[PDB]
């Protein structure tokens, strides 16, 4: 008997969960007595709409009623769901930034940029070309063999990954970049260019020589560094103030989807209030600091002869004791500094 | 009553108290000289000693915060995971403790320098020295405190988020006052060795 | 090579962002010109920082266990 | 992760390249199935997620 | 023998073969990045011979587990 | 053609229908296994023991529930079920023509009614003289020790 | 000797080396053991999940891992006639790596704990535990960036 069961309970299952879901739906319609009509009440997407009205007439035509089977659509001031339709590629992005909260109806999805700056981030803090390339390979052993894997049981961890292979590709390629551009494969650096730093012509076994900027190293970090014993000095200047400045970056190119939302919301009372005041405080400390940085890289202090400044401790100076600028970055540094702590303050 | 530990406070507070009626009363007092303690001791220990204590002490609070929190609310969440993603601001708050302690251990390793030998316990040396080893404890300890509160606070909305909804934002509130209170031990300890000079 | 020719890239990548921008297929254009924009704005602003900080630096390799027969 | 990866090289294989003949030759394969195991663990896995 | 640990060791002597031939052919070359440091091994070319037999090692392995895959 | 919806979400519409009850079943079905529609509960405010089609469900569960305890008895006696893809294929998932079951369902009903119990009786006797093995099985245990 | 370079110049430096294992590698037993309770208590029903709840102890594991590395960087600039700067950089490097390790530990013992309780009971919770446990996970990781950042002053 158990056998007999076995070869059709499962459907019987599908069909009797299928027609208790249908029982459910039909409860959420107001079922006018004196009318004989279920009144439901539905959401759909306008470029489906068509799609609803083409399959109603075509069961209707199935069981030739003729009846109205009104598809009346109709205004409302209920929040519409969220829906984004992703592909294969962009799903797992769309994932994971809603699992943090689902997106305000017809507001800027931040999966779309998320799929770039959430592989990139990742990358800058992984950076290294051997083990980027290790989980480009892993990725692809996943997206290559995507139809396979597909159709698949996967149990959790096994599909965990594979619902983020793209994910994860994103990553390993963008780790290949950043750990290119650190000259890292694996603990070793790459010698593909020459070095913009040379050594001493000569020198003694066990010297501590120091090398002389010859030029600048193409793309990347310069080879010259690897082994040195002020490398970490060199890397942890670059890798800060890269934090800071594409931190700086990625932060004002989402804060801008705050005035696209307020633009397409014709909530122009947000860009004025809100808008515009957070992002002249937010440019005029932080941005400031970032085109600070930038510039610092664009003077040759040893060249010009003046001192290099104490960027962050300008940076605190710019508050704790505002107008008395230590190094000169730049003249009129201190009425700027003041002009920007002034308008940060208002 | 007993405990070992207040056995040993109690057992040295003795020893202390005897050895210095000790001294004192042979005319020896001014041989216990911990103002020559601080002169002869070395620059170095109080300024690693600050940063590495500024460091961990922040973390410490910051982790301590964290654990508080961050076990309130998987607690809470398993009736409402959505409490996570909503009172995870908590755990940014405590997390953010930490980064305070790390900017500051930043800004006074740019303080560490070789003193020369001939100029290694001058006043500039002294003093530089004591600011960072007394400005790394404010900010760590600060860090510590804030870290702390912010984790018991953000345990507090997160239970109450599980409750309603409602009750969240003006926790967060308290949640800010905790973060304000971090910021202001950090600029407090910018201030300290605002004017500390490099060792020299 | 002067600061420059970080402007002289941002050129070259800014013609080709927008280039792709016009070109972007239809079939999936908001994932493409979205994707293929900020992964060129991100690798150009990473690459440029890595050539700024090396441009003009101000600390010098040194090292003391740089074998002699690498002098040439 | 620049720095574990650095440690990692020098405690698991770099320790190879010092020795030579088949000791050397045992020494490289079982420092480099170390070395590929942990950074596929420790690095790869443990620190990329 | 089983397909698992046949997969894991074909995956990791095919990394094995790959990383051991481009480390031995560096230290063949002489090149500044493994030879250059007084701490690092005197001769290239001698240690060079020997990550290149393990790298022969490898392959045996790969090629073992090929068969058995 | 079809919006795409990555950079904003899709643009929503409210779609009221008015279905003829007698057709109720079979366009719940179509704009189902169409499956474009998220509805809305308008009756949010009414108990749900009180609600319209609440026998309906009623019955269709305890049919569940008898299906939930087949799976567990067959679970108990280590059988596989067939998992076939009759399902799979009848339910395009993605395709919105296909009809609905017919009065089968009431005939699920009636023979899951009726199995239950045949099932239950069929284990009520095999379980009782399972426990009579066990026991005679724990006597003989006992008996063969020889001292 | 001289009054840069004490012969006791040495016992901080080692002692730093020491610390930094040590107090890392008891904030990654406390982790490793709190989450493993966990772990096992949890498993007794559900052991499909073995694979999902392993994460905490395995970052406990990597604190000590940044204990390690931090140890051994400490190590090979010690010397018999280290300076007394040198001594001081290295103790300050291991003290700051040991007590932020063993905080980090801690805490991701706790927060591992009752997280994998809560996505044994609450599946979704699974995120939330990993996302908390990495926030402390980098607490030590904090440490052994300034640890990194004085030893790389030391001589």
């Amino acid at each position: 008997e158990l056998y007999a069961i076995a070869k059709e309970l499962d459907s019987w299952f599908q069909d009797v969960t299928r027609e208790k879901a249908i029982f459910e739906i039909l409860n959420k319609s107001n079922y006018d007595t004196n009318r004989k009509i279920l009144i439901a009440e539905g959401w759909i997407p306008r470029d489906e709409l068509a799609t609803l009205q083409a399959r109603l007439g075509e069961m209707i035509a199935r069981l030739g009623i003729d009846v109205p089977s009104i598809i009346q659509v109709l205004d409302t001031n209920h929040t519409p769901p969220t829906f984004h339709r992703t592909n294969k590629f962009t799903a797992g992005f769309q994932s994971i930034c809603d699992c943090y909260g689902i997106a305000q109806y017809r507001e800027i999805n931040a999966g779309l940029p998320t799929i770039v700056t959430f592989p990139f981030m990742f990358a800058i803090m992984f950076g290294d070309m051997g083990h980027g390339f290790l989980m480009t390979l892993a990725a692809l052993s996943l997206v290559l063999n995507e139809k396979k894997i597909n159709k698949m049981k996967r149990g959790e961890i096994f599909d965990m990954a594979f619902t983020g292979r793209y994910i994860i590709l994103l990553m390993g390629v963008f780790s290949m970049y950043t750990g290119f551009l650190y000259n890292d494969i694996f603990s070793k650096t790459m010698t593909i260019f020459k070095s913009g730093w040379k050594w001493p012509d000569h020198w003694k076994k066990g010297e501590s020589i120091t090398a002389t900027s010859v030029g600048t190293y193409p793309i990347g970090l310069d080879w010259a560094w690897h082994g040195t014993e002020n490398a970490l000095l060199f890397s942890n200047s670059y890798k800060m103030k890269l934090s800071i400045l594409m931190g700086f970056i990625h932060m004002t190119y989402s804060y801008f989807f705050s005035l696209a939302n307020h633009l397409y919301f014709n909530s122009m009372i947000d860009i004025i209030g809100n808008f515009i005041p957070g992002l002249l405080f937010m440019q005029g400390i932080f941005g400031y600091l970032s085109v600070c940085i930038v510039y610092k890289w664009a003077v040759d202090w040893v060249k010009d002869g003046k001192p290099a400044p104490g960027l962050l401790n300008m940076l605190i100076n710019m508050f704790l004791s505002p107008g008395t600028i230590d190094d000169e970055l730049y003249p009129h540094q201190a009425k700027v500094q003041v002009f920007l702590l002034l308008m940060a303050l208002v | 009553k007993f405990s070992f530990s207040h056995f040993l406070y109690y057992l040295v507070l003795i020893v202390v108290i005897v050895y210095g009626l000790y001294k004192l009363f042979t005319g020896h007092g001014s041989d216990i000289n911990f103002g020559k303690f601080l002169l002869r001791t070395s620059p170095y220990m109080w300024a690693n000693l600050g940063i590495a204590l500024c460091v961990g002490l922040s973390v410490v609070g910051a982790a301590w915060g964290i654990f508080i929190t961050g076990s309130s609310m998987i607690g809470a969440g398993v009736r409402a995971p959505r409490i996570t993603t909503k009172n995870l601001i908590s755990i940014i708050f405590c997390e953010v403790v930490a980064i305070y302690g790390l900017i500051i251990a930043i800004v006074f390793s740019s303080k560490l320098t070789v003193a020369t030998a001939e100029n290694m316990y001058s006043k500039s040396n002294l003093y530089t020295g004591y600011s960072l080893f007394w400005a790394g404890i404010t900010v760590g300890a600060s860090n510590l405190i804030c870290g702390i509160a912010v984790g018991i606070t953000g345990a507090t909305a997160a239970i109450s988020d599980a409750a309603d909804s409602a009750l969240f934002v003006k926790i967060l509130v308290i949640e800010i006052f905790g973060s304000i209170l971090g910021l202001l031990g950090l600029i407090v300890g910018l201030l300290m060795a605002g004017k500390a000079s490099e060792f020299q | 090579s002067s600061f420059y020719t970080v402007v002289g890239v941002f050129i070259v990548v800014s013609a080709m962002s927008v280039l792709f921008w016009i070109m972007a297929p239809k079939n999936n254009q908001a994932v493409w010109r979205s994707t293929v924009i900020l992964t060129l704005a991100m690798m150009f602003l990473m690459w440029a920082i890595t050539f700024l900080c090396q441009l003009h630096p101000l600390v010098a390799p040194r090292r003391s266990d740089l074998r002699p027969e690498f002098a040439e | 992760h620049a720095q574990l990866s650095s440690v990692l090289w020098t405690m698991t294989i770099q320790i190879a390249f010092g020795f030579r003949g088949f000791v050397g030759v045992f020494m490289t394969v079982a420092l480099f199935a170390m070395w590929f195991a942990l950074t596929c663990a420790v690095l790869v896995l443990m620190e990329g997620t | 023998v089983s397909t698992g640990k046949a997969w894991c060791c074909t995956v990791l002597s095919a990394f094995g073969v790959v990383i051991l031939s481009v480390i031995a052919h560096l230290f063949n070359t002489n090149h500044e990045s493994f030879v250059g440091s007084i701490n690092d091994p005197e001769d290239g070319p001698a240690v060079a011979h020997t990550v290149y037999l393990a790298a022969l090692v490898y392959l045996v392995f790969f090629v073992f587990c090929g068969f058995q895959v | 053609e079809k919006e795409e919806a990555i950079f904003r979400s899709a643009e929503m519409a409210l779609v009221q229908f008015y279905i003829p009850q007698e057709i109720s079943r079979d366009s719940a079905y179509t704009l189902g296994q169409l499956g474009l529609v998220q509805f809305r509960d308008l009756n949010s405010k009414v108990r749900a023991f009180q609600r319209t089609f609440v026998n309906e469900i009623r019955r269709l569960d305890n049919v569940e529930r008898q299906y939930r305890y087949f799976y567990s008895l067959l679970k108990k006696h280590d059988i596989k079920l067939y998992e076939g893809d009759t399902d799979k294929y009848l339910d395009g998932s993605g395709e919105l023509y296909v009809p609905p079951s017919g009065s089968v369902i009431d005939d699920y009903v009636r023979n899951a009614s009726y199995l239950e119990e045949r099932l239950i009786q069929m284990e009520d006797a095999t379980d009782q003289i399972e426990v009579q093995k066990n026991d005679l099985e724990q006597y003989r245990f006992i008996l063969q020790s020889g001292d | 000797m001289t009054e840069l370079c004490p012969v006791y110049a040495p016992f901080f430096g080692a002692i730093g080396c020491a610390s930094a294992i040590i107090f890392t590698s008891l904030g990654a037993a406390y982790g490793t053991a709190k989450s493993g309770v966990g772990i096992c208590a949890t498993c007794v029903l559900r052991p499909d999940l073995l694979f999902k709840n392993i994460v905490p102890v395995i970052m406990a594991g990597i604190i000590a891992i940044y204990g390690l590395v931090v140890s051994v960087l400490v190590c090979y600039s010690l010397g018999q006639k280290q300076a007394l700067y040198t001594g001081f950089i290295q103790l300050g490097a291991g003290l700051s790596v040991g007590l932020s390790g063993l905080a980090a530990g801690f805490a991701i013992g706790i927060v591992g704990d009752a997280g994998v309780r809560g996505s044994s009971q609450q599946p979704r919770l699974f995120v939330g535990m990993i996302l908390i446990l990495i926030f402390a996970e980098v607490l030590g990781l904090y440490g052994l960036i300034v640890a990194l950042l004085l030893n790389s002053r030391a001589t």
